[PDB]
């Protein structure tokens, strides 16, 4: 990912003030609800009828900050993001059969959901960083698809 | 919106096919397996070697829906409706995937019937596979 | 389609924004010109610089299109006709890059509503704009 | 790009019976009959009111033979495509001004007149190869857009 040192810094600058399990759980149950069709892969979630149904669903909660986690883990090792995210590339693969696409609808909500933190804090220069971010691992993850 | 021109184009080229759209469906989806892997992922439970039978029989249906698709062509939501509320509510394949699949329907066209795939002819069954996908596409949400 | 509770939610969320439009539009294309750089090709005679006064005065430009669509809900494709001509025939912009402007529309209501942007609204504004964005493009072919 | 040998040796040999002249000519006048909005870069070529007028058009053969020699002399420069197009990358940002999206479209009307060239020998996996080599072209003339 080429990121300039101040889009690193900016980046994560920002980070250190996210409430990961909280973030986490937003931005997968905003891509349940603005998308629906990704919901076909939690099925085993239960309710996941109305937007209180799925934001408010423990499954999706916990289920988010697993996903916040990774990633988190991801931006600590932004040069090399595709080896730190290959065991998650083929299990998502071959296991769980997550078409890479839903891999960017997340990160588009995701940036939604800092920009609905953060306000003013989430300027566009930041965005476009994040927007890099998002966009990298996204191909991180989709990189062992065969 | 399709024109009186890309209707009659589409006719034309489909009418071709005839006997050979089965074979034809087969292929374009082979072509996409290859292609762009990425849209395996809504088959794990086809095998997908080449040849393969689940492959061929899925070929003809697909060929078959757009048979029905050309012969009503002035009223294709309600020809495809349930289609659409297959992929809409069951199969929820992402949007993008409509797009590679189309292309390589046009590819197998193109390596087929080499007379017909004039630049206008062309023209229209993009177009057409367009007009079918933002209908299957319809009731995503 | 919009449904009852999109046209609300989109009413609403709109209704709040309002004498901001502009300021909001402004902002749209610059986090729009900065995140996705590919855009600026469509924009090669504008001074691009940060607070340029023709970024401002598009910005109104874009928001006022926007406020006209919501004002007349049931009937865009008939508001924006002007609209949708000039981008198909004059400007000719690729459709990918509606998508990419929407992104960064709804990025900028979310930094500024943050107790309206709840997830039905986040829902039905993205629905919205990309009913907006079928309309422009519409007549393309 | 990651091109497998078999995949490397499958798009060189067909491309050694490739006719230039024709396939430039017939691939740049079919982007600009079914992607129409993509004759805004062609104004000063003459009348491109229909397909027979744009296939006909002298101005668009000429240029299509200089797009598949441009791209012609890539595919001997397979591990190095960024290096290769850089500077065709800049003229197409810098002075042109043409939005990189348009390429792919390129990309894949290319791969079509192939087919249609091609007929039976244009098979699955020597197209799956052309795919790769095509986005890998378009990937490599977008890269010095800022
Ligand atoms: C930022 C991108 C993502 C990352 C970092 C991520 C990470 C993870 C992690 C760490 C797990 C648990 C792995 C395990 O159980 O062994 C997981 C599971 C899973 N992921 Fe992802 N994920 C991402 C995006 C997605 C999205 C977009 C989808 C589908 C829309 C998805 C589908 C699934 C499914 C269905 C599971 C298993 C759920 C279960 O336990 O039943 N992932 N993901
Ligand atoms: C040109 C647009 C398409 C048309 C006309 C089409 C047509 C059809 C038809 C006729 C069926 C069979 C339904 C039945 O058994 O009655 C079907 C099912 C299916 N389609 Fe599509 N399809 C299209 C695009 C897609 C693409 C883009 C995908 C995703 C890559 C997809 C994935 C599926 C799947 C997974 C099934 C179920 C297959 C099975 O389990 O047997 N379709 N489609
Ligand atoms: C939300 C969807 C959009 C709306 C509502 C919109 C609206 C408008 C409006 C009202 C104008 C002014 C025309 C006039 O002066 O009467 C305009 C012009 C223009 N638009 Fe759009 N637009 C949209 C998306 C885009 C996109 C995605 C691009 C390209 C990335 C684009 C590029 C342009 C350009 C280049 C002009 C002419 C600017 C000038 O030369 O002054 N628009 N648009
Ligand atoms: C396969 C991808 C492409 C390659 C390899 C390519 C290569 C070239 C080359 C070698 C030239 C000649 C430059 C010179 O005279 O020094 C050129 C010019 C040009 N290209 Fe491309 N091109 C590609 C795609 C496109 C597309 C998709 C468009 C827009 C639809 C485009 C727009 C132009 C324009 C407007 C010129 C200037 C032609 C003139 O002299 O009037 N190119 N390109």
């Amino acid at each position: 990912v080429h990121l300039t040192p101040e889009e690193k810094s900016a980046v994560t600058a920002l980070w250190g003030k996210v409430n990961v399990d909280e973030v986490g759980g937003e931005a997968l149950g905003r891509l349940l609800v603005v998308y629906p069709w990704t919901q076909r892969f939690f099925e085993s979630f239960g309710d996941l009828s109305t937007p209180d149904a799925v934001m408010g669903n423990p499954k999706v909660k916990a289920h988010g900050k697993k996903v916040l986690g990774a990633f988190s883990d991801g931006l600590a090792h932004l040069d090399n993001l595709k080896g730190t995210f290959a065991t998650l590339s083929e299990l998502h693969c071959d296991k769980l059969h997550v078409d890479p696409e839903n891999f960017r609808l997340l990160g588009n909500v995701l940036v939604c959901v800092l920009a609905h933190h953060f306000g003013k804090e989430f300027t566009p220069p930041v965005q476009a960083a994040y927007q890099k971010v998002v966009a990298g691992v996204a191909n991180a993850l989709a990189h062992k698809y065969h | 919106v399709l024109s009186p021109a890309d209707k009659t184009n589409v006719k034309a080229a489909w009418g071709k096919v005839g006997a050979h759209a089965g074979e034809y469906g087969a292929e374009a989806l082979e072509r996409m397996f290859l292609s762009f892997p990425t849209t395996k992922t809504y088959f794990p439970h086809f095998d997908l070697s080449h040849g393969s039978a689940q492959v061929k029989g899925h070929g003809k249906k697909v060929a078959d829906a757009l048979t029905n698709a050309v012969a009503h062509v002035d009223d294709m939501p309600n020809a495809l409706s349930a289609l659409s509320d297959l992929h809409a509510h069951k199969l929820r394949v992402d949007p993008v995937n409509f797009k590679l699949l189309s292309h390589c329907l046009l590819v197998t066209l193109a390596a087929h019937l080499p007379a017909e795939f004039t630049p206008a002819v062309h023209a229209s069954l993009d177009k057409f596979l367009a007009s079918v996908s933002t209908v299957l596409t319809s009731k995503y949400r």
